[PDB]
C-alpha cells in the first residue's frame, strides 16, 4: 500500500482517486489518502467547490516515485511533486497516518472494477500523449485540447492523440475509396495495429485512457477519441476475435461505471447506434449491448 | 458551407465550380417476369456536371455494363459517380479545376470528399436551390447521346448554346433552370411551347431553339405559365 500525502486543504475541493471521490472542506485538517493498492496506474483529480470550473488532475504509478500534493497559492491550484528524499517521505507518511489525517483508499475486495478500467493502460504510454518529461506523473484537465483538434494552440498542453479520421488519407488506399470508406479494415489492421499501436494492447491502452480523461476531466477531445476508437473497431469486417471479445469486456465496464446522469454528455447517440445495431459486428459486443439497453434505453 | 439563396449571385464569379447531378446515373425500367415477378433492367445513364458561369456541360455516359455482377448498385451508382467527377477534375490543368464542386443531393457527399482526397483545397458542399437537373434527359439530343452509347463515353456541351453572347451568365442560368424545371413539370406540353413553330430551329450543334431576344421572352412566360397551372391543378389552386 502507497501513500500520496498532502501538505494541506486551503480550498475546498472533491478530490477523485480512481473510480472514488469525496470532499474537502475549505481549511478542514486532511494530509491525504492511504492505504492505496499499488497498481500499476492510478489517478488522482480536483474540481474546486468556489469554481467547478476547470476539473484537472494527476496519473501517477506508486512504482515509480513518492508523490505528495501540495496547494500553490500562485497558481490557484493543488499540484503534484515527487518528494526525492526517500527517508524523509517514510517519516511523513508513518506519521500522518499516527496522526490519523488521512482518508483510506476505500476498496472492496469483490470489486475489480480499477483493474477492469486500467488493464491497458500504462504510464509510459500516458507519458507520450501528455509530454512533459522533468515530471514522472502526468496533468490532464478539462480544457486540453487535442492534437487532432488543433490541426481544425499551445502544443505543449495538447493531447497526442492517435489521429484518426476517417476521411483521410492514411484511411483510405487510392483504388480502394468505396472499399475502405465501408470497410475500415485496412485502416484499424494494417495503419492503427500493424503499423502505428504495433498491438491491441496499446491500442485498447489509449481507448481506456481517453475515456477516463473524458469521464474524470468532462475532456471533449477525449470523449471524441473514445468514439473514433470504438467506431473504427466496430466498423470494420475483419478484426482478430480475441480483439472483439476483449472490447465487449471493456466497454461493459466502462457504462457500468459512467455516472447514470451524465448520459447526455458523455455518449454519442450516432456511434452507439451504429456500433449496436448496424455495424459490421452489431453482434459481438453481447454484454455491452445489455447494459446499455438496461441502463440507457432513450439513447437508443 | 451549403450553397443557397443568399450567397446566390456567387455561382457566377471569376472561381470556377461545377455543380454535379447524379439523379440520371442508375436509371431502370421496371417489368413483369414470367413467374409473375417485377424485374428492373437497366439503361444507360449520365452524370451531369455544369460549370454554371460557362455553360460547358461535361456528360458522363454511364453505359449498363458499368452494373454487371455489381451488387447494392444504387449505393454503388454514387461511389461511382464520385470516382468520374474526380478524373475529370485530375484530367484537367491545375488553373482549369474547380475551386468547388456544388453536389445536389447529399448522399454525394461522402463519397465525393473520399474520392477528392488529393485535391484538399477544393470544397465539396451541398446546396439548397432545389435545381431541375434529374429532368436533363428530357432534353431530346442528350437523351439520345445517351441511349445510343455503347462504351463508356463523355460528351461535352455547352447548355446555354450562344445565348452568353447576349445575356449574362446568372441569365443564361435562369432560363436554363425554367426551361428544365418545365420539363420536368410536364414534359410534353414544355416541348409543345420549345417546338410549336417549324420556322424557328434548333442548330445542328445546339440543344435549344434559335430564339430571337423577343421570341425568349415570349417563351420564358409561356414556360411559367405551364409551371403555375401544373401546380394550381396539382394542389386545386
Ligand atoms: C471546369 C470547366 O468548366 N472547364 C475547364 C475544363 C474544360 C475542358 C474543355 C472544355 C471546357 C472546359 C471548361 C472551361 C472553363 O470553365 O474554363
Amino acid at each position: 500500500m502507497n501513500t500520496v500525502p498532502f501538505t494541506s486543504a486551503p480550498i475546498e475541493v472533491t478530490i477523485g482517486i480512481d473510480q472514488y471521490s469525496f470532499n474537502v472542506k475549505e481549511n478542514q485538517p486532511f494530509h491525504g489518502i492511504k492505504d492505496i493498492p499499488i497498481g500499476h496506474v492510478h489517478v488522482i483529480h480536483f474540481q474546486h467547490a468556489d469554481n467547478s470550473s476547470m476539473r484537472y488532475g494527476y496519473w501517477f504509478d506508486c512504482r515509480m516515485g513518492n508523490f505528495y500534493i501540495q496547494y500553490d497559492p500562485k497558481d490557484g491550484l493543488y499540484k503534484m511533486m515527487e518528494e526525492r528524499d526517500g527517508a524523509k517521505f517514510e517519516n511523513i507518511v508513518h506519521n500522518f497516518k499516527e496522526r490519523q489525517m488521512m482518508v483510506s483508499y476505500p476498496k472492496i475486495d469483490e470489486d475489480d472494477t480499477w483493474y477492469n478500467l486500467t488493464e491497458f493502460v500504462q504510464m509510459d504510454k500516458i507519458r507520450k500523449i501528455v509530454r512533459k518529461d522533468e515530471n514522472q506523473f502526468s496533468y490532464v484537465d478539462s480544457s486540453m485540447t487535442t492534437v487532432q483538434e488543433n490541426e481544425l494552440s499551445d502544443p505543449a498542453h495538447s493531447l497526442n492523440y492517435t489521429v484518426i479520421n476517417f476521411k483521410s488519407r492514411e484511411a483510405i488506399r487510392p483504388g480502394h475509396e468505396m472499399e475502405d470508406f465501408l470497410d475500415k479494415s485496412y485502416y484499424l489492421n494494417t495503419v492503427m495495429l500493424q503499423g502505428i499501436f504495433k498491438n491491441s494492447s496499446n491500442y485498447f491502452g489509449e481507448l481506456q485512457f481517453a475515456f477516463l480523461n473524458a469521464m474524470f476531466f468532462g475532456n471533449y477531445g477525449s470523449s471524441l477519441q473514445w468514439h473514433a476508437m470504438i467506431e473504427l473497431i466496430c466498423s470494420s469486417a475483419t478484426v482478430p476475435k480475441h480483439m472483439l471479445d476483449k472490447l465487449d469486456e471493456i466497454l461493459y465496464y466502462q457504462i457500468k461505471t459512467l455516472p447514470e446522469q451524465y448520459s447526455d454528455i458523455l455518449l454519442n447517440e450516432r456511434v452507439w447506434n451504429i456500433c449496436l445495431y448496424s455495424s459490421f459486428q452489431k453482434n459481438s459486443l453481447h454484454n455491452t449491448e445489455k447494459i446499455m439497453e438496461n441502463k440507457y434505453p432513450e439513447l437508443l | 458551407g451549403a450553397m443557397n439563396s443568399s450567397n446566390y449571385a456567387e455561382l457566377f464569379n471569376n472561381d470556377i465550380k461545377l455543380f454535379v447531378d447524379d439523379t440520371n446515373v442508375y436509371r431502370v425500367t421496371v417489368h413483369k417476369t414470367f413467374e409473375g415477378n417485377v424485374a428492373t433492367k437497366a439503361i444507360n445513364g449520365c452524370i451531369f456536371t455544369l460549370n454554371p458561369k460557362t455553360g460547358h456541360l461535361f456528360l458522363k455516359i454511364i453505359h449498363t455494363s458499368v452494373w454487371a455482377g455489381q451488387k447494392r448498385l444504387s449505393q454503388l451508382a454514387k461511389w461511382k459517380t464520385a470516382e468520374e467527377v474526380s478524373a475529370l477534375v485530375r484530367s484537367l490543368p491545375k488553373e482549369e479545376q474547380p475551386k468547388q464542386i456544388i453536389v445536389t443531393r447529399k448522399a454525394m457527399l461522402d463519397p465525393l470528399e473520399v474520392h477528392m482526397l488529393d485535391f484538399p483545397n477544393i470544397a465539396i458542399r451541398p446546396t439548397e436551390l432545389r435545381l431541375p437537373f434529374s429532368a436533363a434527359m428530357s432534353i431530346d439530343k442528350l437523351s439520345d447521346v445517351v441511349m445510343k452509347a455503347t462504351e463508356p463515353q463523355m460528351v461535352l456541351f455547352n447548355i446555354y448554346d450562344d445565348w452568353l453572347d447576349r445575356i449574362s451568365s446568372y441569365t443564361a442560368f435562369s432560363r436554363l433552370t425554367l426551361l428544365l424545371r418545365a420539363l420536368k413539370t410536364n414534359e410534353e406540353s414544355a416541348k409543345m411551347i420549345l417546338l410549336s413553330d417549324p420556322t424557328i430551329t434548333i442548330k445542328s450543334y445546339h440543344l435549344w431553339p434559335s430564339f430571337t431576344d423577343e421570341q425568349w421572352i415570349t417563351i420564358e412566360s409561356q414556360m411559367r405559365d405551364l409551371i403555375l397551372t401544373e401546380y394550381g391543378r396539382k394542389y386545386n389552386v
